[PDB]
């Protein structure tokens, strides 16, 4: 008999981890949000096509609106890069801090509320239509 | 800011008509200088037999580097012994890819250790094939040799081939000769 | 590092002639062409033809390059003042035939 | 010549295997694991009719292995195997001494060629002036 090189009986080798054979689905245990948004069910029957506008999340609220704010209709804004801003004592006390941290610039002097009253009370009779 | 390419060496300068005179006297009379007749005589070669030049290293008589030398796995080493490693080589190149397919049709992460095996492989292989080209040379020159030996004696039967032709010709004149008697 | 010998200086500018731009750059000047050192010096360097010196050399078209133009030196006499006669159209020959001597060898490479 | 040959056959083997692996990597489809799951397919993606695909698998694996016969014929036909320097040298010399004898063979050879070459031009000026002393 002749060894050949790098033809090694004890060496060994395993599937990936995660093994991409299976359905990787199941393996983390996503089917919940499979079969969820899926266009059709899982025994023959076809499932309701998902709204191209998010107008049915909004139908169990009444509002005086009958479109949809967009980027392009003017209605909505560049709002997510402000939303993506950052910035002894318990934890208790220390989680206090950090709510009443965040409380300070919801009151006065930050918001005036007789500055308010008199500013709003500006308005005067009826409303022009533009 | 310089020119493109080097000057005409300091060394043109003790080319004078007094050295050249002088150069025979200094004969019957790496180098050491000593004055102005020892720039006529060559300079011989580098003890050390290892000269710079071109921003690399030549040598007198080039001999071919192992791969222990040179920072990697020799796995094998009057060359019938290394045919039969080139078919050894081989088939372990081929299992080697079937291996790197299976790796790869099983985990493909793995493979980085089987690529450097096909890589050593590969350079066993080649650095085989160099250390056979002296003995592949030799034999081409053994073909030039035959090759010329056979031009020579094909010469040999062309100068035959005209002299037969004269030969039968000139029986055939001889033959129209008695007709015409 | 030591510095360059005579003989690793002298190969690497007979070996230079085998590219003709090199030739070419050398040759328009008046002065090298026109000094009998360089004449000299150009009649001192057939000992690389010989072995073993020959054996050192990678391109042997300088060789060839360094055989071809002292055949234009036995027409060339070097006078009292320096001046150099012959010497004034070798070089118009060498751009005149430039690229046809490093296109023939070229396709000798092939 | 025959190691030049071999060189070329040695990267026509890494050429045909990363060309069937990008062939495998990139003309492959998307398999069923099931009936009722959801077979889409890509206008970006490359897709192939299975059977024709296995058919060209099939030939690049035939050709990788006719091209290695060719490599195992090549290195089979290698010039010397059985002999060594030692040999090399030993063929070498007798050839040396075996070109230099059928330079000698040559020279007698042309020598002979010379002999009929007096012959016949002496035959050719003694007819000529014959018939020249003849006819004036």
């Amino acid at each position: 008999p002749s060894y050949y090189y790098y033809v090694d009986p004890e060496t060994t080798y395993t599937y990936q981890q995660p093994n991409p054979l299976q359905d990787l689905i199941s393996v983390y245990g996503l089917d919940d949000i499979s079969r969820q948004v899926a266009r059709t069910n899982l025994d023959g029957t076809k499932a309701v096509k998902l709204r191209k506008s998010y107008k049915n999340q909004i139908a169990d609220l009444s509002g005086k609106f009958s479109t949809i704010p967009t980027r392009e209709n003017g209605k909505g804004g560049q709002i997510a890069h402000i939303l993506f801003q950052n910035n002894n004592m318990s934890e208790q006390q220390w989680r206090e801090q950090l709510r009443n941290r965040d409380i300070a610039l919801f009151q006065p002097p930050n918001f005036d509320w007789d500055l308010c009253s008199s500013v709003l009370s500006q308005f005067e009779r009826s409303y022009p239509s533009e | 800011v310089s020119s493109l390419y080097p000057p005409p060496p300091p060394y043109v300068k003790f080319f004078t008509q007094s050295n050249l005179e002088k150069l025979p006297k200094y004969k019957e009379k790496e180098e050491e200088i000593t004055c102005a007749l020892d720039y006529l005589i060559p300079p011989p070669m580098p003890k050390n037999q290892q000269y710079r030049a071109f921003g690399s290293i030549w040598q007198v008589k080039d001999q071919l580097p192992d791969l222990e030398s040179m920072g990697l796995t020799q796995l094998y080493k009057n060359y019938q012994y290394k045919i039969q490693e080139l078919r050894k080589l081989l088939k372990s190149l081929l299992l080697n890819y079937l291996e790197l397919i299976g790796v790869l049709s099983i985990n493909p992460d793995m493979y980085e250790r089987k690529v450097e095996n096909i890589r050593t492989i590969l350079v066993n292989i080649h650095h085989l094939l160099n250390e056979y080209r002296p003995h592949q040379s030799r034999e081409s020159l053994i073909m030039l040799l035959e090759e010329q030996l056979e031009y020579k004696r094909g010469e040999i039967r062309e100068i035959e081939q005209v002299c037969k032709q004269v030969h039968d010709k000139l029986t055939s004149i001889q033959d129209t000769l008695r007709t015409g008697s | 590092n030591p510095l360059p010998t005579r003989f690793e200086v002298e190969l690497e500018f007979i070996q230079s002639l085998a590219n003709i731009q090199y030739v070419t750059y050398l040759l328009t000047q008046q002065q090298i062409w026109k000094s009998p050192n360089f004449k000299n010096y150009l009649k001192y360097l057939e000992y690389w033809c010989n072995p073993p010196y020959s054996q050192c050399i990678v391109y042997p078209n300088c060789l060839f390059i360094l055989k071809l133009l002292n055949g234009f030196m036995e027409s060339a006499i070097v006078n009292e003042d320096g001046l150099l006669e012959g010497l004034d159209e070798l070089p118009k020959i060498i751009q005149l035939q430039g690229p046809q001597w490093m296109n023939e060898m070229v396709e000798r490479w092939a | 010549d025959r190691l030049t040959q071999l060189q070329i056959c040695l990267d026509q083997m890494t050429e045909q295997f990363c060309a069937t692996l990008n062939y495998i990597d990139k003309n492959h489809g998307f398999e069923r694991l099931t009936v009722n799951e959801p077979q889409m397919s890509d206008k970006h993606a490359t897709v192939v009719p299975p059977e024709e695909f296995s058919n060209t698998i099939d030939e690049l694996s035939t050709d990788i292995i006719l091209k290695t016969r060719q490599i195992n014929k090549l290195i089979d036909s290698l010039p010397g195997v059985d002999v060594s320097a030692e040999e090399q040298l030993r063929k070498i010399d007798m050839l040396q001494k075996k070109l230099v004898e059928v330079e000698d063979e040559k020279i007698e050879a042309i020598k002979k060629k010379e002999k009929l070459l007096r012959h016949v031009d002496s035959l050719i000026e003694d007819f000529v002036d014959g018939i020249a002393n003849s006819k004036k």
